[PDB]
């Protein structure tokens, strides 16, 4: 599935 | 940053470095940043007025230094400028100061997640924490007012939400600050925000998530008593940035 889905806003670790 | 700690972009990674080229060979940085979305970066208006030549701005994600290179940062050109309108500055405040600057890599595409690299969250309308929250700077920018050059290594510092009440107060701002503003300050006024901070992110817990609560926007001073840092209040904005992001 595409990279883009992999971003969770304000998560660091 | 006036005190506060040295960093590295994994503790910040929606941090965004924003630079200008002067084809004299050099670059020079301009403000921090913000990465909203994949293909969308926030910063402050007042950044870029002077200049609106978005051609000449590079805009570099995953940094942990200044004029040296770390290792994963990811480098994309700015494909739109959007500047508010209605943007007004005087002597010290800057309204509206909010921009969006539209980012694309050489091969055409917009940012990736990585462990240096990742969004912050947005607030919901009109949705802020309550005064007394401690929240978290980060940039380059200078460590004294003194100081004629930045730091080559990302700091941050976590500074206190103050009432509007009590910024607005006559020995403070009066109302140069608005409610489209908030105000940041360390309790002994020992930490602050500072030049070449413009346009960084004051992140805070808000509803469990670490949101972008503020842009750093301008200040008498830094670390000054009775001078808190002031921030463009993003949860006012909403509607703007939804208007194009
Ligand atoms: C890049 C150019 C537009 C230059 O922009 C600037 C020129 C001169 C001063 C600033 C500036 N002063 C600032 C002062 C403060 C503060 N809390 N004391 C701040 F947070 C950001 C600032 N940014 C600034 O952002």
């Amino acid at each position: 599935p595409p990279e883009e889905l992999k971003f969770q806003c304000g998560q660091k670790t | 940053i006036i005190g506060g700690e040295f960093t590295t972009i994994e503790n910040q990674p929606w941090f965004a470095a924003i630079y200008r080229r002067h084809r004299g060979g050099s670059v020079t940085y301009v403000c921090g940043g913000s990465l909203m979305s994949p293909c969308w970066v926030i910063s402050a208006t007042h950044c870029f007025i002077d200049y609106p030549k978005k051609e000449d701005y590079i805009v570099y994600l995953g940094r942990s230094r200044l004029n040296s290179n770390t290792q994963g940062e990811m480098k994309f050109e700015v494909e739109n400028l959007i500047l508010h309108k209605d943007y007004s500055a005087d002597t010290l405040a800057h309204h509206n100061d909010i921009a969006l600057l539209k980012i694309r890599s050489k091969e055409g595409r917009c940012a990736q997640p990585s462990r240096t690299i990742q969004t912050i969250c947005l607030p919901s309308m009109y949705n802020d924490p309550q005064f007394g929250t401690s929240c978290e700077i980060t940039g380059f920018g200078k460590e004294a007012s003194t100081d004629y050059l930045y730091p080559e290594q990302l700091k941050m510092t976590v500074v206190k939400l103050i009432s509007h009440r009590e910024c607005q107060q006559p020995h403070y701002y009066g109302s140069e600050v608005t409610t489209k503003m908030l105000c940041a300050a360390d309790p002994q006024w020992k930490t602050d925000s500072c030049q070449g901070d413009s346009g960084g992110p004051l992140v805070c817990s808000l509803q469990g998530r670490m949101t972008l609560t503020g842009i750093v926007s301008w200040g008498r001073g830094c670390a000054l008593k009775d001078k808190p840092g002031v921030y463009t209040r993003v949860s006012h904005f909403l509607p703007w940035i939804r208007s194009h992001t």
